[PDB]
């Protein structure tokens, strides 16, 4: 059987994102609750005071956005082969150590979680550059990051760059990159992501 | 990560110098 | 598994390929290690085409398999030379293990390089970097220490990628800046961190390892 | 005469000491900036504001009171300096921009290839530290011949000779040469403890300890 | 007092040139040796004699008729000049300063790495001359705006900035700075074209011609 | 020379490698030794794509510079990685030095191959392979003797490739079947052997050699 | 200066063709004496008794015709960088290794230096058809084998394969090797390949 | 009188169908066990009781109602066999053989290469799928050329011949063996085609579809 | 060279067996 | 009855020695051909003469006197076998296709992953040599057990079984099997050299001398 359990988070959170729409392919059953993570009951549970935070049905916790998101996937969105498996922690990492930082320094400014920097920003622009330049290579022959169905990759790195999407990736800058965009485009519309996500607006004009 | 990269391209140290410098060296000590 | 063999690209003493190796110590997979620097072009560090095409971030540690699969980042070269004991053998282990691995690239990669390397943090900033990071140091110790209190490893009851992850995060630490009167607050965490580290696994890739004595 | 305006540069730089300790024996006044939100490194001197005016990109970039720009670390440095810091005499001046070229063509490399990767900043190969290695015995054996039978290295005072040397060797004395290492030149040890305890030195440096232990 | 004595030097060297050059202004009266038997390179400038007035053993290496000796091409260059060459004012001085230093630094690197191979110096890689092309457009670019409105680098007349830069350049423009590439710094081109048509630059570089095609 | 820099693919423990690795301990190169192995389909030894890309022949030892710089064949990567020295300091030395190289590959190798592992030819109906192989082996340490009786080395005073390449020509007959009985007539070669293979650039990458004892 | 001396050897020998073109390029004067090849004064100079051997003015000895054809060339025949030059001995070694062993079973039958077998001809065919394609791919894009003129590298390549054009390489048979059959038709009209090989006809109906 | 027993094996096991259409000719009875609670495949054939009957603890194993033991695909094949399908002569008894021999040592392994990425049992590598195409386009000639003028390998009627070959070519034909590729062979694929019709295969493999599009 | 060639040729052998078996005994293992 | 024939092999070819051997017990009438101008390795068996009879293009090959051709070894071995060897019950017979099939498939692979460099042949890593060390191990542990009350694999009586198993242990035993690696499996041992100083057995193989030192 799937799991079945307790997310605690804030929503319009893209780390409880990755779970969640992973729970939608799974079929694994996760109410979302708000948090507290300084109780001693949630560090009883949650030493690292982090959320999201999962709390099975069973008692089982867990704590680490990939890591709930794993437990609550299957077989098939976590690699059903080594190889498969192997390429899933590389673009969960990849996501993680590369795409979070510009990422961020970029699309905070808009959102008001943090305060613009003009030239913070334009060399943030430049490394997403990269980034969704990777992508483009990579994804120019191919569906989906890994094998021939969505995995736990796509979600990672399509929530990953869920904001940037919708806040400041506006047409004339995304331009060059229409194999990133096709396959960001064909993952956000799959049921199982805007069930999550609702209706995604492309960025119209750099926020 | 970012600040290496950064400081790396502000130096900009020509780390290959002594290949340069020996080549270049050979090259001319050869002409004779 | 046991069956995997390839070639691991990276620079030597990398903490970073040090995961994979210890793995591969406990799997029986066969890794061998080239060590081919990369060109630094004017201020920019880069590497050959050969190379961007098996691995496009141009990051190492990078594997190549003896049957061409490629794969990069650390962790998922570290994953694919292991086992199933090492990986998790039911999906609790397994998503225990994915929770150490992601809290130690979140959480204790960070604070550790800063504290032992303070200088590009300085540099950019960051004047109290040094007293910054031991303070978060500090607080990770601690929450292992908790955690470890009653068990030998951080995920079932032998070594997985986890452990190995964890403790190559903090080796570094641990040779450089963790001296007696600061570690001696985690008995529970430097149990484990001995126990881990002379296991013939470990000490195969690591040597034997000094503890950073009195400075 | 003398200078007087603002320096930008990122904190802990070589490069910026140089202009500093020269101003400390000269009299200029150099404001330093290198902390947000007037500098931050990597932002800063990426703007166009900052290329304006200094097109390099690069820091230290001094702006004097009056306008005056200049952008290189070795300008900047003569600029602040006086009349004796940059060499009385032509045949002093000449031997100033012999020890500064020297500095700039042959020490900073292998000095960055060996003591980078002990900051943590890149990683070496153990050929290119190797040959690093050599370079600088090369490097320290000529200084040591050099300076057999004089205290500083042009006419018998502190010029942005020693002042750009000095900075040059000063992370290699406090991160890799060992007693051990440095031991077969005592004359250039001697010179460079004489130079960093100069009370213009101390006072841009601060207290310096040579390496005790080869980092690795 | 104008200098006067012996450059020592294998022939055709652009860093000699500049000593050269700074002494058709300036009036010193340079003699070179670069040919057997007076002077051997790679023999000559390794003997007893030789290292013991230039301790490095490179060229150029000068020795005045008065016995003093220097090394290192900016600071002969320096010795050989007027007072105009060297920067009247300290501004002046300065400015000379930069540009000779910014020559070393951020020319010379790039303009090795894409020129040495065309002339036999280096076995030939395709990434590292790409990576040098692009850093020679940001130089190039660099100079051209910065000569949109001055004549000369300092004071509106030569100086050793002026003859250092060009010396720098001065393989490029032979050997791979093709009409199409240098096409977008007319800046550039106009000034380096100005400088060695200047009687002093001709007598010692003779007529120079533009990379017709790319090496 | 001493600045050449690469990776050397091989096996471990083979003679054709070992030539270059020796020339290497003297001219300072740094060659590092990467051990992928072949692909066996259905009796056709196979290499990857990369592989042929570089070296399209499919023989170990290939080389790739650091530079990107490629060869193959052992005699041209041992040559690339020596200095002028091992290469032979005049036309008179290394046309000497091609002689040998060139008379160990045509008269050496085959005798060597066949008395050693005499198996493939005795299945070919060569039936008396071991016989007829150690008939030209005399021959040629017989040669070898009468020339090295008045010299240290192959060729002028120090150790060449012509030395380097003779001995591992020659390193599993001394090890595997050159008895006292059969050798004791080589006084000459034996003496000029030994001094090779006891030299630290060759210790170095033979280790100590045992020579062949009465069977 | 270049060499001159004396060439012992047979005429018609592809081995002492290679040091004859050599000289033509070079300018080395090279007089030509048949063969003896075990008289004592022979071995004396030339021990292993082998054809070519050369015996300069001065009295330089020097034996196989690789050595022999270095000695007598000049410093672009040899390569003038040290990775041109290890690119001539590699072509050099190929040539000894992997050509002249299928070259001469299937050309010496027709030449009457072997007897005829149809199996051991038709494998020699095979790995004569690899060495020509392999050959193919290599000349697609250059004019000659090492850098932009001819090496020793192109004459000893051509010597080891010019029994091969001339007997058996008959136009259905290499008509797949379009390159390599071009490389070889512009080495052997060059002047300095004429003066020693004359006029070569290529194989018109496989002998 | 015919063998009467219990097979363990994994379900959809070719080697398991060489026994089980021998038996369906035969008349033997043989029962399979290949699922939990019976058979766990990895678990039962590990335990001292299976390893007792068959040391190697692989399946195919066969335990007759006598006690008496087989294992080895061939060998169980063989056994619960008639006279007819083992070859009724010394003629046909060795032809028999050969086929078997054969269709292990030259059909399994190109098959194995080709098909097990298809079906996720081994990762995909291009080189080994073409070379192993290349030896199935040589297998299946050679068989196309043997049964021009035969409607059956031995003795123009269905022996362990034309079950073992079949078998051991089934999945090739069910994964990658399009139309375009096979056509090449039509009497192989005719005499595939009908053997895999007889009434004794269909009682096992049931209905096959031929390979529509390469896999 | 040619003789080793001609003998590898001629037996075939399987030199990955264990490699497809180990591969195709954990395949069938797993599908409990 | 007997088998009649002519046996196209190269010299020293285990696989021919099956054959050899079993003709030995049954009397079999085997003419071997395995040198030029009849057979010539890599050639003859390459020609269309020979690939018309032997399509597989391998040898041993053998044609009867009376035209029947057999083109596999096993095949060949039982052809010119008796009813004993092949097994004289359908137990029997099928334990002699078990043991047979069981050298195929499990011995030859890392006996030949081991040997074939000991002989100059190829060469293989210290993984696949090791990997190989350990199946032997595991192949002659097998043999132990299964012979500790047995003096032949099938029977008690020669069969195909020993001759096929013992042929494909031969090279083992004679390169790499020294005492020290064999010494576990005495069992093994015994009756791997019981069978090869069988009459029948050293009128083909001659004298077989084990391994003293694992050759490398």
């Amino acid at each position: 059987a799937m799991a079945a359990g307790t997310l605690y988070t804030y929503p319009e959170n893209w780390r409880a994102f990755k779970a969640l729409i992973a729970a939608q392919y799974s079929g694994a059953q996760v109410r979302v609750l708000s948090a507290t993570n300084r109780t001693p009951e949630f560090l009883r549970k949650f030493p690292a005071g982090k959320v999201p935070a999962f709390e099975g049905d069973d008692g089982f916790c867990v704590f680490e956005s990939n890591a709930i998101a794993y437990y609550v996937s299957n077989e098939e969105l976590r690699g059903s082969t080594p190889e498969a498996a192997a390429q899933v922690v590389q673009w969960v990492s990849f996501a993680d150590s590369d795409i979070v930082p510009p990422a961020s320094t970029w699309v905070f400014p808009t959102l008001g979680i943090m305060h613009h920097n003009k030239q913070a920003t334009e060399n943030a622009k430049e490394e997403v550059r990269r980034i969704l330049g990777l992508l483009d290579a990579y994804l120019k022959t191919r569906t989906f990051l890994v094998g021939e169905r969505v995995t736990l990759a796509d979600i990672t790195v399509v929530c990953t760059l869920l904001w940037l999407y919708k806040q400041v990736l506006e047409p004339s800058f995304r331009q060059a990159f229409p194999n990133t965009n096709r396959w960001f485009l064909t993952c956000i519309n799959q049921p199982q992501f805007r069930a999550v996500l609702g209706e995604v607006k492309l960025c119209e004009k750099m926020a | 990560g970012a600040m290496a990269t950064n400081f790396l391209a502000h130096e900009k140290i020509w780390f290959d110098k002594f290949k340069y410098d020996d080549a270049e060296r050979r090259f001319y000590e050869q002409m004779n």
